[PDB]
RNA sequence: AUUCAUAAUAACUUUUCGAAUCGCAUGGCCUUGUGCUGGCGAUGGUUCAUUCAAAUUUCUGCCCUAUCAACUUUCGAUGGUAGGAUAGUGGCCUACCAUGGUUUCAACGGGUAACGGGGAAUAAGGGUUCGAUUCCGGAGAGGGAGCCUGAGAAACGGCUACC
RNA sequence: GAAACUGCGAAUGGCUCAUUAAAUCAGUUAUCGUUUAUUUGAUAGUUCCUUUACUACAUGGUAUAACUGUGGUAAUUCUAGA
C-alpha cells in the first residue's frame, strides 16, 4: 500500500535462488532493471552464494565497486542488480565469463564460457513497433531497444545481440523443428525442439516441445526461447543439456558415479 | 520600551529603551513600512526620519506585514513567508502573529533610518560595520568594479588574510560562472555529440532504406515471375 | 611432538579480493582448540605470505575433542589485507585499534539534541548567556 | 480484434523540452594563438519501451440466523444520451429521458465471543474444530473529516479543524 | 570538513486486527480503460514575437540561506528587524 515496496522478506524470495531458510529475516530485493524480479538473479546472490567469491554482502560491494564484475559488457556496480536469463557476466580477474542459463532442475547454473562466445548474447523479441519518425525497433527480453531491425524479424523470434554495440548480428525464426529452451513453468530448464505450435486466438499460445530422448511436453509460448535449429545451438549449453532425467534414473546415475 | 533602530547604509543597530509613553504615542496606530518623524521620539533625533520595519510584542509574537489589525491573530502560514520556517517540504502550520498596527502591547519596535538627522548617535552612525565578504560571480565582481566586458577577474578578487598563530595565509572565493577552457571543452563536446549522433542516425536511416529497396525488388521479382 | 598437523581444504583463489579462501581443520590429539595466533603463524609459513595477511575464524571444536574445523584466509599482501578485512578482525589481530566511541544511546541522544538547533547555534548560546545574567 | 503503432495537411498554446552543470587526464594539429579539434566519466532532460509497481477489473468460491420475505428507487436505485470530473473506464457526479435492478438456487435485514488465505489440531476413510500471530493480501494509527508536498499518501514518529 | 542552501529518502520497514460477510481475500482473467519516480535500453543538427526588428554565448540577471550584528517571549525544533 501507499507506494512501491523496497524490502523482500526471506521465504518470499524466488525459490530458485536457493537462499537458505534461516540466517536472516530478509532477502536481497533486486533493483529495477533488465529482468523481472521473479525471473532474475541478483549479483550478490551470484557472487556470495553460487560462486562463493564473497562471504557476505560487504564483500560483494567491495568486489562490485572496483569494476571487477561486468554484466553484458558494462560494470553494473549495483549490489542487487537484476541479472537474468542469457546475461553474460564478465569477471576481469580469473578470466572467467559466465552466461546465466538455467540447469535442468530450473535454477541458475554456474556456466563458464569463453571470451569469443561471451562477446554476444541472444534476445527473444517481445515486440516489433514503429517509433517516432517511423523508425522500426525491436524490444528483447532484457528490455533492450534495437532500432532498425530486419523486416523479417517478428515477435517470438530471437536476435543475436552484438553486446559490444546495440546491433543485431543474426536472427532465428520461431518455427517448427528448431531447438528451443524453456524459461518458465514447471518444465523450466529443459531443451528440445518444436513439434508444432497451436494458436488459441484470444490468448495463451501453446507449444509442443520434444527433447533429445523422444520425451514431449507442452508449455506456454511465454516460456519458449529460441536458441537455434536442430543441433548446433547458438550458445553453449550447460551440463545436463535439459534432458530431464527422472528421479529413478537420476538415482541410478548418482550411485554409479559416486560408487567408483 | 526597547526600540531596535537600524542604519542600513552603514549597517549598524542599537537598542533604545524609551520611557514616558507620550514620547511613544507618535508611533501608535501606524503601519509597517510607512515613515515616522523623529521629532517626538527623541531630543537628539532632530532631522531623523524613521521608517517602521517591524518588531515584536509582549509574549514574543512577531509583527507581520500586511495584517491591518492592532491585535494578535492566528494565521495559517505556508513557505516563503515571515514568522514561519517549514520543517517539511510543503508543510503548513498555524501561528499567532501580531498585527502591523503599532500599539501599547508591543514590547519592542524595529526601525529603519531613511534620513540621517542633525546630530550623531553613540553607536549607529559613527561606526561602519565592515562587509562580511565580497561578490563571488565573475560578473558580480565585474559590476562591483566596472572594469570592462573583456578583462581578467583573476587578479581583482577581494582577498582575506587569515592568521593562525604563526602562519599567515590569504584566501579568496572560488569564482563561479568563470569562462574556463574546461567549460569551453565541455561546450564543444556537447555540440559535437549532437552532430555526431545526427550523422550516425542519418547513416542508419540511409542503410535501412537501401535494405528496403533491395527487399522490395526481390518480392516484386517472384510475384511477377511466379 | 603432539602432532597439531593443521590441514587446509576447499582452497579457492579469489583475485577479486586478492586472497585465498579455504577450510582449516586441525587434528590435535591430547590438546584443546590450540589457538588462532599460532594457527595464523603456521598458516603464515605454509603459504609463505605473512602473518599480518592471514585471517582465521570459525573453528568449532568437534564433540569429543581432538578436532576443530574452521575457515581461513591468506591475503596476497598486507597492504590489501588492511583494505578488505573487517575492522573487528583487524582488532583481533592487533593490526588496528577498536575505536573507543561514545555509547549508542548517547550518540542517539546527542543527534536528537543537535536536531533542535538550527545552524551553528553560537548565537543562541550567546543569547541565553546574555538573558540569564542581564 | 481497434479510430492501434506511425505518418501527412490546416492551425492552436499564460509554449513543454531541445545541457548557461561537475570530475579526472589534460592529448593531437598548424596562421604558436593561452587559436582549432579531442577521451573516459558524473549529474540533469523530452519521448518511447523495460523494471518496480499502482489503480481499476472478469469468473467461481465465505460462518449462523426466516421469532429477517421482500429489498432498492425523495436525496442514483437499474439503464440510455450528452457533458463534467478523474490518470483513466464507470451513476463517479450533473442535466434530460426510460422504469428499471436483486430475491425461496435465501435478496434485504440481524448476529459474529469474523480481518481473508497459505495453513494448524484431530482423525481408518469421509469428516469436525481452529487460523489475533514468523509468509502473502487488506485496513488503521484515540474517533471522524479535510488537505500540502511529492512519481507514489487522503501519510498521522506530515499538517488543518472538530470531538 | 561543521553549518546551511540544493538533491534524494522519509509512502519502505515495524506494529495491530478495530472495522470489514461478494466486502477483504484465494485461484484465474483484462487494461484495445489508465498512472508510473527510480533502473535498463533507445532517443533531440530545426531554439528568428510575423527574418528580409536575434539579443553577450570566451557564457544574462537578482535574491537569499548559512554567516555578521540588534533583539522579543516564562516556555516550543518560535522567530523578527539590518
Ligand atoms: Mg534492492
Ligand atoms: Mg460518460
Ligand atoms: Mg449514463
Ligand atoms: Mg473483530
Ligand atoms: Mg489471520
Ligand atoms: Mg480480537
Ligand atoms: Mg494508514
Ligand atoms: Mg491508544
Ligand atoms: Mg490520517
Ligand atoms: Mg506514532
Ligand atoms: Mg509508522
Ligand atoms: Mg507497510
Ligand atoms: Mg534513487
Amino acid at each position: 500500500a501507499r507506494g512501491p515496496k523496497k524490502h523482500l522478506k526471506r521465504l518470499a524470495a524466488p525459490h530458485h535462488w536457493l537462499l537458505d531458510k534461516l540466517s536472516g529475516c530478509y532477502a536481497p530485493r533486486p533493483s529495477a532493471g533488465p529482468h523481472k524480479l521473479r525471473e532474475s538473479l541478483p549479483l550478490i546472490v551470484f557472487l556470495r552464494n553460487r560462486l562463493k567469491y564473497a562471504l557476505n554482502g560487504r564483500e560483494v560491494k567491495a568486489i562490485l565497486m572496483q569494476r571487477h564484475v561486468k554484466v553484458d559488457g558494462k560494470v553494473r556496480t549495483d549490489t542487487t542488480y537484476p541479472a537474468g536469463f542469457m546475461d553474460v557476466i564478465t569477471l576481469d580477474a580469473t578470466n572467467e565469463n559466465f552466461r546465466l542459463v538455467y540447469d535442468v532442475k530450473g535454477r541458475f547454473a554456474v556456466h563458464r564460457i569463453t571470451d569469443e562466445e561471451a562477446s554476444y548474447k541472444l534476445g527473444k523479441v517481445k515486440k516489433v513497433q514503429l517509433g517516432k519518425k517511423g523508425v522500426p525497433y525491436v524490444v528483447t527480453h532484457d528490455g533492450r531497444t534495437i532500432r532498425y531491425p530486419d523486416p523479417n524479424i517478428k515477435v517470438n523470434d530471437t536476435v543475436k545481440i552484438d553486446l559490444a554495440s546495440g546491433k543485431i548480428t543474426d536472427f532465428i525464426k520461431f518455427d517448427a523443428g528448431k531447438l528451443v529452451y524453456v524459461t518458465g513453468g514447471r518444465n523450466l530448464g529443459r531443451i528440445g525442439t518444436i513439434v508444432h505450435k497451436e494458436r488459441h486466438d484470444g490468448g495463451f499460445d501453446l507449444v509442443h516441445i520434444k527433447d533429445s530422448l523422444d520425451n514431449t511436453f507442452v508449455t506456454r509460448l511465454n516460456n519458449v526461447f529460441v536458441i537455434g535449429e536442430q543441433g548446433k545451438p547458438y550458445i553453449s549449453l550447460p551440463k545436463g543439456k535439459g534432458i530431464k532425467l527422472s528421479i529413478a534414473e537420476e538415482r541410478d546415475r548418482r550411485r554409479a558415479q559416486q560408487g567408483l | 520600551m526597547k526600540l531596535n533602530i537600524s542604519y542600513p547604509v552603514n549597517g549598524s543597530q542599537k537598542t533604545f529603551e524609551i520611557d514616558d509613553e507620550h514620547r511613544i504615542r507618535v508611533f501608535f496606530d501606524k503601519r509597517i513600512g510607512q515613515e515616522v518623524d523623529g521629532e517626538a521620539v527623541g531630543d537628539e533625533f532632530k532631522g531623523y526620519v524613521f521608517k517602521i520595519s517591524g518588531g515584536n510584542d509582549k509574549q514574543g509574537f512577531p509583527m507581520k506585514q500586511g495584517v491591518l489589525l492592532p491585535t494578535r491573530i492566528k494565521l495559517l502560514l505556508t513557505k516563503n513567508v515571515s514568522c514561519y520556517r517549514p520543517r517539511r517540504d510543503g508543510e503548513r502550520k498555524r501561528k499567532s502573529v501580531r498585527g502591523a498596527i503599532v500599539g501599547p502591547d508591543l514590547a519592542v519596535l524595529a526601525l529603519v533610518i531613511v534620513k540621517k538627522g542633525e546630530q550623531e548617535l553613540e553607536g549607529l552612525t559613527d561606526t561602519t560595520v565592515p562587509k562580511r565578504l565580497g561578490p563571488k560571480r565573475a560578473n558580480n565582481i565585474r559590476k562591483f568594479f566596472g572594469l570592462s566586458k573583456e578583462d581578467d577577474v583573476r587578479d581583482f578578487v577581494i582577498r582575506r588574510e587569515v592568521t593562525k598563530g604563526e602562519k599567515t595565509y590569504t584566501k579568496a572565493p572560488k569564482i563561479q560562472r568563470l569562462v574556463t577552457p574546461q567549460r569551453l571543452q565541455r561546450k564543444r563536446h556537447q555540440r559535437a555529440l549532437k552532430v555526431r549522433n545526427a550523422q550516425a542516425q542519418r547513416e542508419a536511416a540511409a542503410e535501412y532504406a537501401q535494405l528496403l529497396a533491395k527487399r522490395l525488388s526481390e518480392r516484386k521479382a517472384e510475384k511477377a515471375e511466379i | 611432538s603432539d602432532a597439531v598437523t593443521i590441514r587446509t581444504r576447499k582452497v579457492i583463489s579469489n583475485p577479486l579480493l586478492a586472497r585465498k579462501q579455504f577450510v582449516v581443520d586441525v587434528l590435535h590429539p591430547n590438546r584443546a582448540n590450540v589457538s588462532k595466533d599460532e594457527l595464523r603463524e603456521k598458516l603464515a609459513e605454509v603459504y609463505k605470505a605473512e602473518k599480518d595477511a592471514v585471517s582465521v575464524f570459525g573453528f568449532r571444536t568437534q564433540f569429543g575433542g581432538g578436532k576443530s574445523v574452521g575457515f581461513g584466509l591468506v591475503y596476497n599482501s598486507v597492504a590489501e589485507a588492511k583494505k578488505f578485512e573487517p575492522t573487528y578482525r583487524l582488532v583481533r589481530y592487533g593490526l588496528a585499534e577498536k575505536v573507543e566511541k561514545a555509547s549508542r544511546q548517547q550518540r542517539k541522544q546527542k543527534k536528537n539534541r543537535d536536531k533542535k538547533i538550527f545552524g551553528t547555534g553560537k548565537r543562541l548560546a550567546k543569547k541565553v548567556a546574555r538573558r540569564n545574567a542581564d
